[PDB]
């Protein structure tokens, strides 16, 4: 139910160093 | 991981790594996908031209890992294999078509803020997120040069590369259980797995509902992080079906 | 690698 929801980062609104490089990769 | 960063605690929950018992070692990367199901690459298990081929004996599974070396008490578990289920039209002779496998686990793994599962993408993820120029992440213990060894979990972030791209780069045949991923020479940013980190996780970040989603294993490539080459992945989505068949069976 | 228990 919880997969690929990390405890320490989306459980908890908070967000790693460089997954906003990812994000602004998917432009389509 | 060549060119990439530290990772940070708790940035790579459902990383895995394949520990050698005798000799000591490093052997792959590997993935959490629940309690008591492992997801890695064939060749970390079965590769005869190498005379590879262990059994479960011979290796542990070892989850919540930062650190490379260190016995992490108190945060890392060691789990046995019960069985291992390589896909039965892997292709070691040719190229590497089908690079899949799974382990079960002994004992369910208890979830922590170190030990969390992936989710697997359906067909709606793949078709979605597997676009040339999209970035996923790759992980792992593996070297930091292709010619030493970290002391935590590296990261890297890279882009899909078109199919042509892909093709045209290497003498292998690919197919399309396969994908590429890296940096083009024009381009200026580097990075790639490396000797240590196949059969670890290629993931991204579903833009869509904010999971983090296996697409890749490292697989294969020819040396690491050179100018003009790419790493390949196994493509999830595309054994799916088998995955979900062992699973459903065992 | 550190010894395991
Ligand atoms: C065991 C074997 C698969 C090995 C295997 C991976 C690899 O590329 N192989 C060499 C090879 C053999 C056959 C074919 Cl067809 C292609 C490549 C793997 C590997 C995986 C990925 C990269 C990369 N630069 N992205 C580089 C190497 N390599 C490291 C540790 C195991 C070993
Ligand atoms: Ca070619
Ligand atoms: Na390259």
């Amino acid at each position: 139910a919880d997969c690929g929801l990390r405890p320490l980062f989306e459980k908890k609104s908070l967000e790693d160093k460089t997954e906003r490089e990812l994000l602004e990769s998917y432009i389509d | 991981i060549v060119e990439g960063s530290d990772a940070e605690i708790g940035m790579s929950p459902w990383q895995v790594m394949l520990f050698r018992k005798s000799p000591q070692e490093l052997l792959c990367g590997a993935s959490l996908i629940s309690d008591r199901w492992v997801l890695t690459a064939a060749h970390c298990l079965l590769y005869p031209p190498w005379d590879k081929n262990f059994t479960e004996n011979d290796l542990l599974v070892r989850i919540g890992k930062h650190s490379r070396t260190r016995y992490e008490r108190n945060i890392e578990k060691i789990s046995m294999l019960e069985k291992i289920y390589i896909h039965p039209r892997y292709n070691w002779r040719e190229n590497l078509d089908r690079d899949i496998a799974l382990m079960k686990l002994k004992k369910p793994v208890a979830f922590s803020d170190y030990i969390h599962p992936v989710c697997l993408p359906d067909r709606e993820t793949a078709a979605s997120l597997l676009q040339a120029g999209y970035k996923g992440r790759v992980t792992g213990w593996g070297n930091l040069k292709e010619t030493g060894q970290p002391s935590v979990l590296q990261v890297v972030n890279l882009p899909i590369v078109e199919r042509p791209v892909c093709k045209d780069s290497t003498r292998i045949r690919i197919t399309d259980n396969m994908f590429c991923a890296g940096y083009k020479p024009d381009e200026g940013k580097r990075g790639d797995a490396c000797e240590g980190d196949s059969g670890g996780p290629f993931v991204m970040k579903s833009p869509f509902n904010n999971r983090w989603y296996q697409m890749g294993i490292v697989s294969w490539g020819e040396g690491c992080d050179r100018d003009g080459k790419y790493g390949f992945y196994t493509h999830v989505f595309r054994l799916k079906k088998w995955i979900q068949k062992v699973i459903d069976q065992f | 690698f550190e010894e395991i228990p």
